[PDB]
């Protein structure tokens, strides 16, 4: 049986303003930048889609956790 | 290696200590880029240079006032110059903004071009404008004394000096207002009371600073 | 700092800016100048 | 908890012995949660930060459990005067509980002045358990050459903080480091008593056991309840 | 192979036995730096030379003159009738022009060691000094010297610590008793249980300030003694 | 039982206190220590901690906030008495003759809830229902026995 206890990992994540100056990098369709207008309203509309960004299940919840 | 402002932390990489001062304080890594760092360089000397002087001027009157030779507080100097004197307020400010707009331009521009300014265009003046380092113009005219043309060692001891010197003129301007706000009397009133009762006398029982107190 | 200053440039933020200033601008002039209808 | 020493206390678990294997000091292989677990730790959770903090809270505690006490007991010795004769939750820490006028400066004259000495003591002492070593490189008035440490955070030693050198031995320090460990766990428990003690009976832990020896039976929690 | 401050100490790698009353005590490493021991050495002979003076000052004093209190003696109204009410400001000029040329040639000697050994006025006249903080020669007329110089060296290094200690002593126990170093020794032998520090630490017996021919001198005892 | 502009004031500091470290932890819990999948599929313990801890202590804790703030001050204003003349929360915590008098069962301590005389507590957990006549609200003294048995 497996024991209950907590788990974490170590720095997963580095804090930096980089991907701040980077619309969009949290998709892969989205990262290259707009052509249309319509990649403005696509960036609101899949920012908080998280399971959309990835398959991981840990990256996922990660990212609910915090949010 | 250098003594930093928390021993232990390494300093940030933008602040290799070169520059006078540079004690690795950066916390929030404001002067990252290396041309926003010059200005920034610049913007301190110039603040701690007018600290230094609102310094020197605000002790001094004070004590004229402390020992009864009819100097007003710094806090109320602005009103008795002008009434005494019947100097009309709008015509001074508008003469301070002429002559310091007509110097601070001339900085402003040789900031942004070095030695821009000892072409001759200011009346002939050539070599007294052209300026030796980042915030430090030099020359005949700013040093007459010519203690950055002599012994290179002793000049860059007085630029260590200058900063530490000007940054705590900073920190002393920062407290004559905050306690002239906080006791509403002048900075010499202050210190006579703390060195009549220190224990009972101080911050911690103005009852401004501590309101839980 | 140069990733945070391209952060404040994008188009929302900017937009937040320069609106938050130019409705300042005409608040502060409606204060000092009240009720105005026409131009004399 | 198995009181007193034993191979292990009550509550330890074979799975707390995989990791507890008692090299550390007080190592009885009680961890019924598991706190000391190394795989997959992180922020405080490990098991440096842990026992660090345990023998901080351990050598704070005897200073508080000594400290909170002697007034009462030099007091009734009639070795110190009656006005600071003082219950030690009535000595200013809580003026709502009451307290002394008679320092040499307020409580607030006094605390800044903690504040200041406690934020160099402290921060130089982190500085030390983030960057071994590091107290004595900086200049600080000669005093670096004293605070070099030893590698193990919670133990210093050097020619101050072992002005006697001590525990020359492996064995001897072990022994040590033991006896430290378990006056301290029992310093911490008796603060844990005089808090509750104080809200429970409102009266100094000195009085409560002289209560308590003068009529155990009718002087003790189960008759503390009621008025 | 000398005995050290304490059994079973170890000490300090800069401590070789080479200076007078070597006894490898140095809690807080101060002395770890080699031009920081030289100065430090400097001003503890000064405290051992000045405060063997002030012992001998202070018993001679009370011997011959038991009616003055050596503590209040710098009032200008107490001292002897010569010099009685005397302007006390013309007294410290005095004070200040000569202590100041003494002390800055003895400066200069540490500076530039062996520099000032000559007579500036008389040209010929000059001091051997055969090390910092021991000139000899006029300062040595017995000659002395001209033997075990390590011994006697050892001699004054202990005698000095032994007075510091002891006028620090005169200075606490005058301010918690208000009487001399005899006196008190005397108040001590008669009631030895009902005069001793455990009652006389509490109270401070120095007024908070005095007027000395119209300038008002703050004064304060050493610890927050109740006034 | 809030009776000042500075009871409100306090709140609103240690609210922004709150958010900081919310947003702190958020911070910390993504960049600095993530969990990972296994501790977030612990719905067992996630449940037991939610009830017993989020919900069972949360409503423990303010019953304990109702019976010794909102129960005295409440009794007092609606006897008439001025906001500033009630004694303020911490003055009836920590003297029990202040609290005996509104309330007689308090001169008994704890005892009777050790010895389960539960029924000695009656004066200040009630089972009244309906609405109290002065402020057209429903008996403290009833929610806080709810809370208590919540
Ligand atoms: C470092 C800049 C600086 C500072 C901190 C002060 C600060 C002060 N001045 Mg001074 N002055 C300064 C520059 C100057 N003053 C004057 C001329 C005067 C006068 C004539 C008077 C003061 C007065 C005052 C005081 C009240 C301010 C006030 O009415 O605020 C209210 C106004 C604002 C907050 C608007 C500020 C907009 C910028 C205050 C102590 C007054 C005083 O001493 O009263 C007893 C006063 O009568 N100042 C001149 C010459 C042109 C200055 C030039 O730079
Ligand atoms: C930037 C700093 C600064 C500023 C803004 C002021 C401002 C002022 N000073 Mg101060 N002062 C300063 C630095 C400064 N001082 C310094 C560094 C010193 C030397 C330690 C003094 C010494 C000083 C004196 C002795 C007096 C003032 C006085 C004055 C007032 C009249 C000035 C005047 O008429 O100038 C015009 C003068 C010139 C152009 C001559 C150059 C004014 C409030 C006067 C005052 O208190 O009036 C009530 C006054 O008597 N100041
Ligand atoms: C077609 C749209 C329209 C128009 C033409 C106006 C016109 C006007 N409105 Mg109205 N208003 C509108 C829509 C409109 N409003 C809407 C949708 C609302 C709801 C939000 C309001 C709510 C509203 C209020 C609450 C007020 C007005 C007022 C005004 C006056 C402002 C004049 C001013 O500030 O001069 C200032 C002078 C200037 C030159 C402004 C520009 C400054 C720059 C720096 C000039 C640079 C030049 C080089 C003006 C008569 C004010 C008033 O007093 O009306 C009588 C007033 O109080 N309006
Ligand atoms: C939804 C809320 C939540 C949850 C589920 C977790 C969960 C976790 N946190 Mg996180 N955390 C939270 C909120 C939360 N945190 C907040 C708001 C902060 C900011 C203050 C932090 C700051 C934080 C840090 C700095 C750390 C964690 C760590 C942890 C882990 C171990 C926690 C532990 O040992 O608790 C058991 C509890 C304790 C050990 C004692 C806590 C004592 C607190 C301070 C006082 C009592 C609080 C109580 C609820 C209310 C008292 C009221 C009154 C009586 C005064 C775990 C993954 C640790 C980690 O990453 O481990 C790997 C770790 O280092 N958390
Ligand atoms: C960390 C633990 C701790 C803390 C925070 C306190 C806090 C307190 N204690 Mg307690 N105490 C403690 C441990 C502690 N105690 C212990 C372990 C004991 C047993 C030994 C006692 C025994 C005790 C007694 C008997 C009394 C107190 C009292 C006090 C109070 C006043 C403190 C005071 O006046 O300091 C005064 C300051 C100092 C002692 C430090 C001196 C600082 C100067 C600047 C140093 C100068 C150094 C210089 C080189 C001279 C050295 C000379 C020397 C070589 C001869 C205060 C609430 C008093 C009280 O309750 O009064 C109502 C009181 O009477 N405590
Ligand atoms: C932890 C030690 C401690 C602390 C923090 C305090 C704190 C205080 N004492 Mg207390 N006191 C203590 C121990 C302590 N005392 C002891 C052991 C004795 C017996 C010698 C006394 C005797 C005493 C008296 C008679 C008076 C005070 C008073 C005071 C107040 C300071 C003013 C003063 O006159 O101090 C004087 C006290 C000292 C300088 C004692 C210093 C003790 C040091 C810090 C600890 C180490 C001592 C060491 C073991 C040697 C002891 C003597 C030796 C012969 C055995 C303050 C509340 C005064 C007060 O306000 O009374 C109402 C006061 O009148 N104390
Ligand atoms: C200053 C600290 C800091 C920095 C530099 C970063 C940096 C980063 N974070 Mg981290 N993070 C932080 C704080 C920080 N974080 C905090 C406080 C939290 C807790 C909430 C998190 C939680 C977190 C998560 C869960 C994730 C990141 C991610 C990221 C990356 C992308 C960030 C991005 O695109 O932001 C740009 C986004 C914004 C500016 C939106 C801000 C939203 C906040 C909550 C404020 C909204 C308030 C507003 C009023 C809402 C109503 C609006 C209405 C009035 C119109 C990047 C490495 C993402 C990643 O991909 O990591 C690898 C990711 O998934 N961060
Ligand atoms: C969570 C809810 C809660 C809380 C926090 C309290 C709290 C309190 N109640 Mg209340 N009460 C509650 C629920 C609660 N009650 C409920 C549900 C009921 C209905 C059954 C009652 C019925 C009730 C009655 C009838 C009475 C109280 C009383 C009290 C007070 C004294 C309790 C006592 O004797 O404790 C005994 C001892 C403890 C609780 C242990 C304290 C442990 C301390 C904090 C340890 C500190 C240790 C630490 C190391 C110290 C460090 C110090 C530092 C400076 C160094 C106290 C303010 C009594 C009172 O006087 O009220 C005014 C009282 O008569 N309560
Ligand atoms: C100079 C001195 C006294 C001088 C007294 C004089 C002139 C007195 C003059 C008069 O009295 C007369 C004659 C007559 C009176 O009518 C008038 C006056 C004017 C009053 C005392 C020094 C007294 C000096 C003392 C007590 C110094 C003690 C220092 C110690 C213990 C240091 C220890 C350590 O530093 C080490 C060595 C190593 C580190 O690692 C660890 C620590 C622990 C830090
Ligand atoms: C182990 C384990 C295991 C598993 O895994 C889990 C679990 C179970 C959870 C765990 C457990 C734990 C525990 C039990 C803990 C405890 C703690 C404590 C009690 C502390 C104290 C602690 C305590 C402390 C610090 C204290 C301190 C104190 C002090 C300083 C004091 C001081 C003072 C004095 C002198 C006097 C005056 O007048 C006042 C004052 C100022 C007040």
């Amino acid at each position: 049986a497996k024991k209950v206890k907590i788990a974490v990992d170590r720095n997963p994540v580095e804090t930096s303003f980089e991907k701040w100056a980077k619309p969009g990098h949290f998709s892969r369709t989205l990262s290259k930048g707009p052509n249309t207008t319509t990649w403005i309203w696509n960036l609101h509309a899949d920012a908080h889609d998280f399971d959309s960004h990835t398959s991981d299940l840990e990256e996922i919840s990660r990212k609910v956790f915090s949010a | 290696v250098r003594p930093v402002w928390f021993p232990g932390n390494p300093p940030p990489a933008h602040l290799d200590g070169s520059l006078a001062g540079d004690y690795g304080f950066d916390p929030l890594f404001l002067g990252q880029e290396p041309q926003t760092l010059k200005w920034y360089v610049q913007a301190e000397l110039v603040h701690g240079r007018f600290a230094m002087l609102g310094a020197a001027g605000i002790i001094l009157t004070s004590i004229g006032a402390k020992v009864g030779l009819g100097f007003p507080e710094w806090y109320d100097a602005g009103k008795v110059v002008v009434e005494k004197n019947n100097i009309d307020f709008p015509t001074l400010m508008v003469i301070q903004f002429y002559l310091m707009g007509w110097a601070e331009t001339k900085r402003w521009y040789d900031f942004k071009n070095p030695g821009s300014q000892a072409d001759g265009s200011f009346l002939g003046f050539t070599e007294e404008f052209k300026g030796l380092e980042n915030g430090y113009p030099g020359g005949r005219f700013f040093d007459p004394m010519g203690l950055s043309r002599g012994d290179a060692a002793k000049y860059q001891e007085y630029k260590q000096k200058e900063v530490k010197n000007g940054r705590l003129a900073m920190i002393a301007c920062l407290g004559f207002a905050a306690q002239y706000a906080a006791t509403g009397k002048g900075p010499l009133d202050n210190l006579a009371d703390h060195l009549a009762d220190p224990n009972h006398v101080n911050f911690a029982t103005n009852g401004v600073s501590i309101p839980i107190a | 700092m140069k990733d945070f200053t391209t952060y404040l440039s994008t188009a929302p933020v900017i937009a937040t800016i320069w609106f938050t200033f130019t409705a300042g601008l005409l608040i502060e002039i409606n204060r000092y100048f009240p009720d105005p209808l026409v131009f004399s | 908890v198995d009181r007193s020493k034993d191979q292990l206390y009550v509550g330890a678990s074979q799975s707390s012995l995989a990791y507890l294997d008692g090299s550390l000091p007080g190592d009885f292989g009680f961890d019924p949660l598991g706190l000391l677990d190394p795989v997959n730790s992180g922020g405080f959770i490990e098991p440096k930060w842990l026992q660090y903090s345990e023998v901080i809270h351990a050598r704070w505690a005897m200073l508080g459990a000594a400290g909170c006490i002697a007034p009462e007991v030099l007091g009734a010795a009639g070795l110190i005067p009656d006005a600071t004769n003082i219950k030690w939750f009535e000595s200013g820490v809580i003026p709502p509980a009451g307290s002394y006028n008679g320092y040499w400066a307020d409580p607030y004259t006094i605390f800044f002045v903690e504040i200041v000495a406690m934020q160099f003591a402290e921060l130089r002492r982190l500085q030390d358990f983030r960057y071994p070593g590091s107290m004595g490189q900086q200049y600080f008035l000669g005093l670096e050459a004293i605070f070099k440490g030893s590698g193990d955070a919670a133990y210093p030693g050097g020619p101050f903080f072992n002005l006697f050198n001590l525990g020359k031995t492996e064995a001897a320090m072990k022994e040590l480091k033991l006896k430290e460990i378990k006056n301290g766990r029992l310093a911490m428990l008796a603060m844990l008593g005089y808090g509750a003690q104080a809200v429970m009976t409102g009266k100094g832990p000195f009085q409560n056991l002289v209560e308590h020896l003068a009529d155990p039976v009718n002087n003790n929690i189960l008759t503390n309840f009621a008025g | 192979d000398r005995k050290l401050w304490a059994p079973g100490v170890v000490a300090p790698e800069y401590l070789k036995g080479d200076l007078a009353g070597d006894y490898g005590w140095d809690p807080l490493g101060l002395g770890a730096d080699p031009t920081a021991l030289k100065w430090y050495r400097q001003s503890e002979l000064q405290h051992a030379r000045w405060a063997m003076l002030g012992v001998a000052g202070v018993l001679v004093q009370e011997i011959v003159k038991p009616d003055v209190y050596f503590y209040e003696a710098g009032l200008p109204q107490n001292l002897p009738e010569p010099f009685t009410n005397i302007n006390m400001g013309g007294l410290l000029a005095w004070e200040f022009i000569l202590m100041h040329w003494v002390e800055v040639r003895r400066w200069q000697d540490y500076k530039n060691f062996g520099s000032v050994n000559e007579d500036p006025i008389f040209k010929g006249n000059k001091v051997p000094n055969p090390e910092m903080g021991y000139p000899g020669g006029i300062f040595d007329p017995f000659g002395f010297s001209k033997g075990n110089l390590k011994e006697l060296q050892t001699k004054e290094i202990k005698n000095g610590r032994l007075a510091m200690i002891a006028y620090m002593a005169f200075i606490l126990q005058a301010q918690a008793t208000g009487k001399g170093p005899l006196a008190a020794l005397s108040a001590h032998l008669s009631n030895p249980f009902g005069n001793n520090i455990l009652k006389n630490i509490g109270t401070c017996t120095v007024p908070h300030s005095v007027d000395v021919q119209g300038l008002t001198i703050p004064l304060t005892c050493l610890w927050p003694g109740s006034q | 039982g809030i009776t000042s502009e500075l009871q409100l004031y306090t709140t609103a500091i240690g609210g922004l206190v709150m958010a900081a470290a919310m947003f702190f932890a958020g911070w910390f819990h993504y960049h600095k220590a993530a969990p990972k999948l296994e501790w977030f599929q612990n719905v067992e313990s996630m449940l037991n901690h939610h009830l017993g801890g989020l919900l069972g202590l949360g409503s423990l804790a303010w019953a304990g906030h109702q019976i010794h703030v909102s129960l005295p001050v409440n009794k007092l204003l609606d006897a008439g008495v001025d906001p500033k003349e009630i004694p303020l929360p911490h003055d009836l915590l920590l003297n029990r003759a202040i609290m005996a008098d509104l309330y007689p069962s308090f001169a008994k301590g704890i005892a009777p809830f050790f010895t389960l005389n539960w029924s000695e507590y009656s004066d200040f957990l009630t089972f009244k229902g309906g609405l109290n006549p002065v402020t057209g609200g429903l008996w403290l003294s009833d929610t806080a026995h709810h809370h208590v048995a919540i």
